[PDB]
């Protein structure tokens, strides 16, 4: 597949992220503990509350559908739907609202994803949202400085930076340590304090948040300047516009 | 030379405008404000007085922790806190609503024809002054025929009335000049003579009911109301039987052959009767309002006052009130009417237009929409990456994406004439701003702007529409913000750009070129400062009749 | 004769039935069991006669928590379900020897009553059905048990609930898949008004066959509707034979190559693939390193890509085995395969815009509800013109039991009663054995 | 000893209410009245201001020839002229139906399900009155999850908040009282009895949404508003992600699955959203009106409140306003709760029925309609023939015909117990009515009256309904003056005779069991008379945001 | 000719389109017909009157057997002659609207 056109930087770093053949660079490590602890939905060592019983314990019908696509873990456990949530700066953040929705959807299986401006959601089984949530935290999905997880409140994607260049958090669920240089997450996505902080790394520098960023700006590379990209979409109006009239 | 914005955002941020970085946190919360400490307050004294907790500053998230902006209203050098142009805090847009939804159309035509070929009595502009000179007495609510009736309180209808016009000048000067829109005192030379053109010798009724009736019940009672008087003034005007079969021909007339309702009546999922503002097609929003007649030499300046009337209207008041409610929607519509940010853009691609092509001089083909709505976005979203103040003064991205849009669509009819290649320029403006931030607006914003491309030239059932019948009751259109005012603002553009006197309905245009309406729609954008500073008097309070 | 497309016909475990097919065989004005389909839909109606019992019983009549103290009254309707029916039908019935139906069910709690077709044939609408119905199984029971004359209006309550004071048969115990015309959002969207949960109650959850009913019904609508007339016909046509009919075997083979490990992103591949291998489209322009595909029949990509979307939806809600996704597959999908190939999307960007609407109010706190509420007379899923809906039909036959308001909740007295027809719960299996019949008549 | 109505008629004039001849046209026409004088004053100040003529006596003909009378309200020792008794002119009317429109019974039933099943939360009294303390924040129209929300002035929205009830007195005890609407407090003891067995472990809440909103737009907006904050304040309170799948399903649940609205959409023709006077069924405003739970020893008294309550709201404000306009229908209204007149003839019935049958005991059969509803109709005819200044009085036919009909229509169903035979004798002492003085009503008065009989034990489709069940969408109902008012009454009568706690809905009886409510729903017709001598005091002005 | 489309005294100055449809109206009614027609013997009617500048048009039975109501017979009939029209004077992409306007008006604003 060739995902999408263009001859940037940024195009270049929108087709990785959608290819799920492309190894996505690890920046932190985090514990399986701690993941459970920023999604919030239930504590480290309570079991996967159910929303109905196990498929194998159900009388589903006879359906070749049903046969032929396997259902996720989660899905033959009965877990709940949960989700994590997204806010990514304006300021050259790695990934952006429509990158993310776009690569949930060629990367993983039973995915329920949703793009705003200020928030990007994805909704699965409990415990594959688990699974999915560790490479959203741990790998070039994310800065600790320029993205955030935030389940309400998410206001700051369009806000200037703070002095350390954090952005925005109205209810501040990261915090810039100034001794280490390192983000730590305070609170869990909703916005409940966490027992223990969790480590999420240095913030990417100017350059390397350059390198990585799938926003096209005038300050980095401008949309207008990647001629191939917008004569793409220019294209897609045209052929809209004239199927809607006649065929 | 500056950017138009600018001043606003340097009253709005000790920082200079292109600064990247700023102080959060710091700022005391609601604190800050002059209006929220007033409102928590009033909130500690509300739920004292009623014994139910109400306005709590405490309650979910503490607001605040970044800066609570002032916005400019547009065009005005008035600076207010957002909460003051809520509509429920601003009784101007509470009042510009109340005059669209208590005003009908009427003509006096058939009803004319009736008298004189039924009753076989005659019609002169004396029977026709004594006839409004008596519908006067009984619009507002009184009496003029039976014995022991009790009436309404002249006070408090003081805003109800009729008045007529017509395009024959020298009948119009025959009528009594207290009762009659003057064409040619309202409007200029050029748009006087269209206007008078499309009348002709026909005799139309502009109708005002109550404002204290139009809030005590709704948009439907207005053509009942008005027909009941109307048919009361007939025999009494015209010496009829108090009730007879020929009074059965004038309550048809009045009610249903010759009225022109402000809206059309809606489907049953969003139930409502006529006069309500989701039955206003975008060609009646633009003429109601009256920038037109006197801005009639910055076609800028036109389009943006109705982008205002509609961002409000539609926006405000249909969608976030009747179609929702709660906190609502201000700030997804004063984006449109604030800070000059439109203003800026939309300047910008009338002088793109009007040098490359000249003012509806282009092509009206796809290759102007490519051209002018590429152009004019690309502008626009520089602006917000150039100024990081500006960025987060619209903080939301369907702010962003409406306003960007807004001047991309306007522009594209400034050059074509023709608002249907300049509704295709907002839905590219749309597919180009998505791709460059990888975001557009809220989780429903583009439902209709993906539909959009397609449906622009469809002809189909429910597709196919020129702009300028479109309105909130366009299927694709019926459910989101900031949409509605901004096409309102696009079907005025080429008109604006042509000089023409109108957009859809010249009965429209006239029926507001009135002087004794409440809410003065020569000067929105005023009146809404106006009423954002508490010094607007609205109609149909009930202070008479309450203790003191 | 039209047309000179022709479809391979398959059944829902996808077997060849029938080769070579003319397009227009399948056509809702042609084929002569959509025909059927769609007179049996108008004709049918659900009687609750436990429900009627209960009412009565109870004076609990007329709507949500009414009840008129004193109106009380006990009839053994459940007891002598039989008598009744067989009252109520001599009087629905115009001849002996026609086309009515009235079954009894689940021991006589329930009724199903087909509406003889001579009925309609003389009626401007659909209306007959459920009011027709109705007088009959009111002035059964009072002729059962000789209610008086002052009761009886109680007896009515409990059938047809506040109507008239309320427009619609507010509290009743009837049903039916249709809903009354005063609430289509425009003229010719009857058939477009059924809950998308109804369809899938009906057809029991089999998502080959909900998808096959939502689709016949969606693009019989978009014939009344005009949509489907003169120059979009044949596109009208090619997206009922590849979206719900499984034409080609198309949707099957996509969903059996990406069901074990899939994603919409796979199955975006495979249809890309698939196209131009059987030359759909082709390569018309060579970007940088971006190849720019065209076409010379916009009808036939659309049904592809069509195809995919359902075979995508199957895919990732059936992973899930929940139906909320839906709304982001039919978004991504269309999205994707934009970006992908250079080509508009499903129904023209429509498909996608009514999924940025159905996402939105389907995840937020202004309208909407769960997919299982939707169908095509809703405000926020009525733009794409058939092309959205049987997606969603098949999202939520795969659910598992994540949604709160299920066909379970919403559809229990339509699942009784019209999963009993044969050809409303496997609408797939008739419209291709007629269309085999008819294949050439074409 | 007299006749109820004897103080009245002796205060209109000078004359013994026996005598028959009086003297005219020496009165001094409009100047014999202190109110026509006002409004003459009024009418010249107002024509000045706006340069238009308005009120003038001199137009038509010349109002006063005879007297102009005051009016007692029933049950009140409150004599005004007639003006007072106008909806345009009486705040404590106008917001009587202001306090109906802005109510919507929202249950939590569904809600709390999806919490516990699809989001695995618990739900306990605690969380419940932490949601309401949210939602009484929220729903005046207040923020509690984004940054930079502008919101609504608490002082502008005092009269909006949310209360519970259940029938789980444990459950009601352990949320903060504030919140409840306490059922064991309001309603005595019996009727409390049955009110909570109906509920049972239901909760409820009953939602008012500001008067200036519900003002500024419809009926239809309520249940909305009411919706979108519900919603916020369910995502706030129990920790939701602001925005999610199950975010839907409490949408669904407030705005369909357990919605209960006040009045249901009309037809085309008369095209309303909900929540308009023509959806609310008369069984409905029977359990509005709150004489139930506090006069319950006086079933005429419970079934005349309920008269007027539904004269005033249908015949003057929708039938006289929404559905026409103008002048008006005040005095066809007013003959149903002024002069105790209708308590006269009513309690004349009482004590037939209770003499000859005893309450409730009558055989329900056309036998008792014969006999009550002739007795009755030929009592309250002869007091207009023994008294010519109650004739003079009540002037108009239809006026008499509303009266005397709904006396024997609501002694009839004091006889039986049941609201259809009732019906049956209103419409018998219509058709006595017209015999006996060879005439009824107006014109049209007696579509209904005509098609009446036949229609009352009718089973087809748009024909057959219990008495409860119907209103004024009801074909035969939606049309005409001095009926739907009365029958609201006739639905009430035999549930006031019987001792039940409600009429036809059980949540909407204690919905406006209410003391934050602005109108007291257990006195309405003191109310109406506090309105009419400008001492009621409304919601939704909008003083604090005009000028001084 | 002049533009005034939509309801009365509707009228959209710069919109207006000089196409002679009753000088055309046989060839612009046996075009709709095949669209109108589901198949060639059935019993759809389109007959010319007035000269042409009337039209009486029959929807062939057809369609209203596997419709749920009537409204089929305008939906159909319009389109069809939209079309029709549009195809006879090669109307642009962006005239066309007015031409669907012109027959169907304010409908689905109204
Ligand atoms: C709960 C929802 C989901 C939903 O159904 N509606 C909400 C909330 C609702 C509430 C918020 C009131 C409150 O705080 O109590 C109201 C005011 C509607 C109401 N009930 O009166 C609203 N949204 Ni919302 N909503 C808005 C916006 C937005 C933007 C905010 C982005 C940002 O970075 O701040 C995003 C969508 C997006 O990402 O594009 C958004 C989301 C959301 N919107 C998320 C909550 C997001 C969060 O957790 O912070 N709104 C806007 O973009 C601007 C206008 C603004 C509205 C108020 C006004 O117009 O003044 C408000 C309009
Ligand atoms: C969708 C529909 O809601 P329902 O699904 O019918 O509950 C509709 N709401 C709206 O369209 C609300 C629109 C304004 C709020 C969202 C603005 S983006 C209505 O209430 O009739
Ligand atoms: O977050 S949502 O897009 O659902 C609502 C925006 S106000
Ligand atoms: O005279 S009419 O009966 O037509 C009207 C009575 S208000
Ligand atoms: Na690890
Ligand atoms: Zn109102």
């Amino acid at each position: 597949a060739q995902y999408y056109p263009g001859t940037t930087k940024v195009a270049q770093n929108r087709r990785n992220f959608c290819n799920p053949e492309y190894e996505l660079e690890k920046l932190r490590e985090i514990s399986d503990e701690d993941v459970v602890k920023i999604l919030g939905h239930r504590a480290p060592g309570e079991e996967y509350p159910s929303v109905h019983p196990p498929l194998e314990e159900m009388d589903e019908p006879e359906d070749a559908i049903r046969e032929m696509v396997e259902p996720i873990d989660g899905a033959k456990a009965g877990d709940r739907v949960r989700y994590i949530q997204f806010t990514d700066s304006m300021y050259f953040a790695p990934a952006q609202p429509y990158v993310r929705s776009r690569a949930y959807l060629c990367r993983y299986r039973g995915a329920d994803a949703g793009t705003l401006s200020g928030r990007q959601i994805i909704e699965t089984r409990e415990r594959d949202l688990e699974k999915i949530s560790k490479e959203l935290l741990e790998t070039e999905f994310f800065d600790p400085a320029r993205s955030g997880v935030r389940g309400k409140s998410v206001h700051g994607h369009s806000l200037r930076l703070d002095e350390d260049g954090m952005m925005f958090d109205m209810l501040r669920r990261q915090i810039y340590n100034k001794d280490t240089g390192r983000v730590e997450m305070v609170k869990n996505q909703i916005g409940d304090e966490l027992d223990e902080p969790v480590d999420l790394g240095e913030p990417l520098d100017e350059e390397t948040l350059m390198e990585k960023t799938t926003i096209y700006r005038v300050d980095g590379e401008a949309y207008r300047d990647d001629v191939e990209a917008v004569e793409i979409m220019q294209r897609i109006h045209v052929l809209r516009s004239q199927g809607g009239f006649n065929l | 030379a500056d950017k138009l914005f600018i001043n606003a955002l340097k009253k709005k941020f000790e920082e200079s405008p292109e600064e990247k970085k700023t102080t959060f946190y710091t700022l005391g919360g609601w604190k800050q404000s002059e209006r929220k400490t007033e409102f928590v307050n009033a909130g500690k004294e509300v739920a004292a007085k009623r014994g139910i907790p109400q306005y709590n500053p405490d309650i979910g998230t503490p607001l605040g922790q970044r800066v609570l902006m002032p916005y400019q209203v547009s065009t005005t050098d008035t600076y207010v806190e957002g909460d003051d142009l809520h509509f429920v805090n601003n009784a101007a847009m509470q009042q510009m609503w109340d005059d669209i939804r208590r005003t009908v159309i009427v003509g006096l035509n058939h009803a004319h024809a009736v008298i004189e070929k039924r009753l076989g009595k005659e019609v002169t502009p004396e029977t026709i002054t004594h006839y409004l000179e008596t519908v006067n007495h009984a619009m507002p609510g009184a009496a003029v025929v039976q014995e022991h009736m009790v009436e309404t309180h002249p006070a408090l209808v003081a805003d109800s009335y009729v008045k007529v016009f017509t395009g024959n000048d020298e009948i119009a000067d025959e009528i009594d000049p207290a009762f009659v829109i003057d064409i040619n005192k309202q409007f200029p030379e050029d748009q006087a003579e269209t206007l008078k053109a499309e009348v002709g010798d026909g005799i139309w009724q502009v109708v005002r009911i109550p404002t204290i009736v139009s809030r005590t019940c709704d948009g439907a009672t207005t053509s009942r109301w008005s027909a009941m008087q109307i048919g009361m003034s007939m025999i009494s005007a015209y010496k009829q039987a108090a009730g007879e079969a020929a009074t059965g021909d004038f309550a048809y007339a009045a009610k249903h052959a010759e009225v022109i309702h402000m809206g059309t009546y809606l489907p049953v999922r969003r139930a409502r009767g006529e006069n309500e503002p989701g039955g206003v097609p975008f060609g009646y929003l633009a003429d109601i309002c009256q920038s037109s007649r006197v801005n009639y030499e910055d076609p800028v300046r036109v389009s943006l006052d109705v982008v205002a009337t509609g961002a409000m209207l539609y926006d405000q008041i249909w969608l976030g009130s009747y179609m929702s409610g709660g906190v609502g929607f201000t700030q997804y519509a004063t984006a449109a009417y604030t800070d000059n940010i439109l203003d800026d853009f939309t300047y910008f691609g009338k002088e793109y237009v009007e040098d490359k092509y000249g003012l509806c001089e282009a092509p009206n083909n796809m290759d102007t929409v490519l051209d002018v709505a590429t152009e004019v976005t690309f502008y626009g979203l520089e602006q917000y990456e150039e100024y990081p103040a500006l960025l987060e003064d619209q903080f939301g991205g369907s702010q962003r994406a409406a306003v960007v849009a807004a001047a991309a669509g306007c522009s594209t009819a400034f050059a074509t004439g023709n608002a249907q290649t300049g509704l295709s320029g907002w839905y590219l403006s749309m597919y180009l701003h998505k791709e460059q931030h990888s975001r557009l607006g809220f989780y429903g914003y583009d439902l209709q702007d993906q539909c959009g491309a397609s449906n622009v030239f469809s002809i189909r059932g429910d597709e196919g529409l020129p702009l300028e019948l479109r309105g909130p009751n366009y299927p694709n259109y019926a459910m989101n913000v900031g949409h509605q005012g901004e096409y309102a603002g696009i079907s005025q553009a080429p008109h604006a750009a042509r000089g023409d006197a109108f957009v859809f309905n010249p009965l429209v245009k006239i029926a507001f070129a009135d002087d004794n309406l409440v809410f003065d729609f020569t000067n929105v954008r005023g009146e809404f400062a106006k009423g954002a500073l508490r010094e607007f008097e609205p109609a149909g309070e009930r202070a008479l009749i309450t203790p003191a | 004769a039209k047309f000179e497309d022709k479809v391979d016909l398959y059944d829902d475990r996808g077997n060849l039935v029938e080769e070579q097919v003319p397009l227009e065989a399948l056509s809702p004005l042609r084929n002569p069991a959509i025909k059927s389909i769609v007179q049996g839909i108008k004709r049918t109606v659900a009687v609750n006669l436990e429900g009627i019992e209960n009412a009565l019983k109870t004076a609990k009549v007329g709507g949500p928590a009414c009840k008129i103290m004193g109106r009380e009254l006990d009839l053994d309707i459940v007891g002598n379900a039989e008598s009744i029916a067989a009252a109520a039908k001599e009087m629905i019935q115009v001849t002996e020897d026609d086309d009515t139906n009235v079954e009894l069910l689940g021991g006589g709690k329930r009724a199903l009553v087909q509406v003889p077709s001579a009925r309609f044939d003389v009626a401007a609408e659909y209306s007959a059905a459920p009011l027709v119905t109705a007088t009959a199984f009111v002035q059964a029971i009072i002729n059962e048990f000789d209610v008086s004359m002052y009761d009886a209006n109680m007896v009515k309550a409990a059938v047809l609930g506040r109507y008239p004071q309320s427009v619609e048969y507010m509290g009743a115990n009837i049903a039916t898949m249709l809903d009354i015309p005063q609430k289509l959002e425009g003229p010719g969207y009857a058939l477009r008004n059924i809950m998308v949960n109804h369809v899938v109650a009906a057809t029991l959850k089999n998502t080959l066959q909900a998808a096959a009913l939502s689709t016949i019904l969606e693009q019989t609508a978009m014939f009344e509707m005009g949509d489907a007339v003169g120059a979009f016909e044949r596109m009208h046509l090619l997206g009922l034979a590849y979206q719900g009919m499984n034409a080609d075997n198309l949707v099957f083979d996509l969903v059996k190559a990406n069901g074990k490990e899939g994603t919409v992103g796979s199955v975006i591949a495979d249809l890309v693939e698939r196209a131009l291998e059987d030359g759909v489209i082709k390569v018309e322009k060579e970007l940088t390193d971006y190849k720019v595909y065209g076409t010379d029949d916009l009808a036939m990509w659309n049904a592809y890509a069509a195809a995919g979307l359902m075979a995508a939806t199957m895919v990732n809600q059936g992973a899930a085995r929940a139906a909320q996704g839906v709304s982001s597959t039919l978004l991504y999908y269309n999205d994707l395969i934009e970006f992908e190939t250079g080509l508009p999307s499903v129904d023209f960007g429509k498909v996608e815009g009514t999924a940025v609407g159905f996402s939105f109010f389907s995840h937020s706190i202004y309208g909407g509800g769960g997919p299982g509420i939707f169908n095509g007379n809703h405000i926020v899923t009525r733009h794409s013109k058939g092309f959205a809906i049987p997606c969603v039909a098949a999202a939520m036959a795969l659910d598992a039991g994540t949604q709160m308001f299920s066909p379970e909740a919403t559809s229990g007295l339509i699942k009784e009663v019209f999963s009993q027809v044969d050809e409303f719960r496997e609408p797939l299996k008739y419209v291709v054995e007629a269309a085999a019949e008819i294949k050439n008549e074409i």
